RNA sequence: CGUAAAGCGCACGCAGGCGGUUUGUUAAGUCAGAUGUGAAAUCCCCGGGCUCAACCUGGGAACUGCAUCUGAUACUGGCAAGCUUGAGUCUCGUAGAGGGGGGUAGAAUUCCAGGUGUAGCGGUGAAAUGCGUAGAGAUCUGGAGGAAUACCGGUGGCGAAGGCGGCCCCCUGGACGAAGACUGACGCUCAGGUGCGAAAGCGUGGGGAGCAAACAGGAUUAGAUACCCUGGUAGUCCACGCCGUAAACGAUGUCGACUUGGAGGUUGUGCCCUUGAGGCGUGGCUUCCGGAGCUAACGCGUUAAGUCGACCGCCUGGGGAGUA
């Protein structure tokens, strides 16, 4: 019952696109906002608001290139039931290198590409094709 | 059903104060009060299976609270069990 | 820009959520449409027509309900266009390769009727062709002169006429539908929210289209 | 893993697995670098030598690993301190065939005791067995008992599931709602284990109206070890134990989050007018129709078989066999 809110974030985004909602709100947390920045800086989302005092309401404005969803695929990997860690030079490319693999590093969260140029691995969170 | 009056005596006897009705300490007494109470109704009738499932729950309820309270502050744990007669 | 009184929004409780962007709650459990976002619609789509009309394109006006079919009849026969007011013959467009043959039959008979053969066998069967002429009449009457494929489908109702919309959509052709609260706008290209079945509604509609199409050959 | 093989009958629950959120802290797992080592051969890479090749052979890479040392501290873990949106407690109420125990009411059936009265009654496709002139059936009055609760009654309600139905009383479980107060992650799942678990069946003692396996007679029938009829024992009912199986079935494990709608039913509750059987909202359970999507298709469809996460059970061609 609500084991991994990280997967919850993704799902609420995946389901958000299906309904073509403008923005999907969720109970923010430090970790989630970290991921949100990666996506926005990448271009899968627009302008997350982190409203909240003790009830963090992170609402994510969604992007639509056309009447088609921008996020073409979002699947989580290191789940609570199973974590996954990969060596620096062993990261896997997403969509032949035109997607992203949001990876948590000793230097925080970043894109899989950011990790290589920074030369460090870590816990791969998820894929966004 | 642990008459309103019964609770009004129990809460004053265990919690941090009279307005307290949520604290782990108090909650345990309430269950035990009920558990002890059903003994007669269950040592007798010996058949109300539907009712017993009701009882059996609060037994489970109680234990979980204690286990929580034991790992948190053995101090309050040791006193409550001593002040409430349990731990077979 | 409320030109005339009642066009605001109607038809039901059992609406269609697909048009949730265009609604207002009414005091009958009936919906009321936000024509405010519609004012830009019919203004804009008319420009589309004007451009294509000058391209010497064709505009096809379909009406139904038996009520406003007459109104539409006047619309196409007012500038130069074609119309379909009776039962939209399933597949005239996607299967035009054969419906073309039906058209030829009418033209010949049209000659055979006003000046042609009318007594060669017996009045009883001479009557047969006449009533047959009536059959092709209400079907391919206001379309006989087209002889090809149109380039714009102006449709009054999207409920009764989803049949053609899908067909038109299946072809490389744009459509213009006066969709209603219980209509699917996803089959349309340049949506027009508002009423469809109201009698006076089309009168406002078509004439507005009639003028735009009248000048649109500039 | 709805219908093809595959959700334990349902549930509680130890070990086990996983775990909300804030901050600090430590640096175990994780990451970076270096180091020691990881036998040679073999494989791979670039060369070389036998007329080429097979083959021999130089240098490198690799040996996917492990141990140590030093940095990194995001994520998971250990510790400490909180927070409240998860969970739980209290107060005031609500609906209900929820469970066990004790009484009780009326209709009806059967039997017994009389009154009235007379040749059929009953049964079926027809008929026969059978009941009856010792006087039935029918009808009236009185009594005896056993079991089940017409109407209300409703893809209505309650319960984990099996299930649960006249009325009254006692003991008692759970669910849900308004409004806040309070505790402060105390959770979800769960092998082994324990409990509950239809009908039938079993044991000991009661009860025995109706119904009815077995059994008998009479028909039907080519036969009829049946289907039909007349009777009828165990059983069905109560008490205490055992059995542990059902097509125990929405053939759909439990819990949680997110994702257009419509008509209904039922039970709470705030508000506008109760101004007139109402209108405006928010919650709990449940019925049907269908969007996206999903699917082998049928269909499911905010109570999902849609999109995901936690944990557990289970399947691996049919028959042999759920048997030895």
């Amino acid at each position: 019952s609500m084991q991994d809110p990280i997967a919850d974030m993704l799902t609420r985004i995946r389901n958000g696109q299906a309904a073509n909602k403008a923005a999907v709100t969720m109970p923010s947390s430090k970790l989630k906002v970290a991921i949100a920045n990666v996506l926005k800086e990448e271009g899968f989302i627009e302008d997350f608001k982190v409203e909240g005092d003790t009830k963090p309401e992170l609402e994510l404005t969604l992007k639509y290139f056309q009447g088609k969803a921008v996020v073409e695929s979002i699947q989580r990997v290191s789940r609570p039931g199973l974590r996954i860690y990969k060596r620096k030079d062993e990261l896997p490319k997403v969509m032949a290198g035109l997607g992203i693999a949001v990876v948590s590093t000793s230097k925080g969260v970043m894109t899989d590409r950011a990790a290589r140029q920074a030369g460090l691995g870590g816990e791969i969170i998820c894929y966004v094709a | 059903s642990l008459s309103t009056e019964a609770t009004a005596k129990i809460v004053s006897e265990f919690g941090r104060d009279a307005n307290d009705t949520g604290s782990t300490e108090v909650q345990v007494a309430l269950l035990t009060a009920q558990i002890n109470h059903l003994q007669g109704h269950f040592a007798e009738h010996k058949k109300d299976h539907h009712s017993r499932r009701g009882l059996l729950r609060m037994v489970s309820q109680r234990r979980k609270l204690l286990d929580y309270l034991k790992r948190k502050d053995v101090a309050r744990y040791t006193q409550l069990i001593e002040r409430l007669g349990l731990r077979r | 820009m409320l030109k005339a009184g009642v066009h605001f929004g109607h038809q039901t409780r059992y609406w269609n959520p697909k048009m949730k962007p265009f609604i207002f709650g009414a005091r009958n459990k009936v919906h009321i449409i936000n024509l405010e976002k519609t004012v830009p619609m019919f203004n804009e789509a008319l420009a589309e027509l004007n451009k294509i009309a000058s391209r010497k394109g064709k505009i096809l006006f379909v009406g139904t309900k038996r009520a406003a079919s007459e109104a539409v009849k006047d619309a196409a026969l007012s500038c130069d266009q074609f119309f379909v007011n009776h039962r939209w013959l399933g597949g005239m467009l996607t299967n035009w390769k054969t419906v073309r043959q039906s058209i030829k039959r009418l033209k010949d008979l049209e000659t055979q009727s006003q000046d042609g053969t009318f007594d060669k066998l017996t009045k009883k069967e001479a009557l047969m062709r006449t009533r047959e002429l009536e059959k092709l009449e209400n079907s391919l009457g206001g379309i006989k002169d087209m002889g090809g494929l149109p380039d714009a489908l102006f449709v009054i109702d999207a409920d009764h006429e989803h049949i053609a919309i899908k067909e038109a959509n299946n072809l490389g052709i744009p459509v213009f539908a006066i969709v209603d609260t219980n209509s699917d706008p996803d089959g349309v290209d340049f949506v027009i929210p508002g009423n469809d079945d109201a009698i006076r509604a089309v009168t406002l509609y078509l004439g507005a289209v009639a003028a735009t199409v009248r000048e649109g050959r500039s």
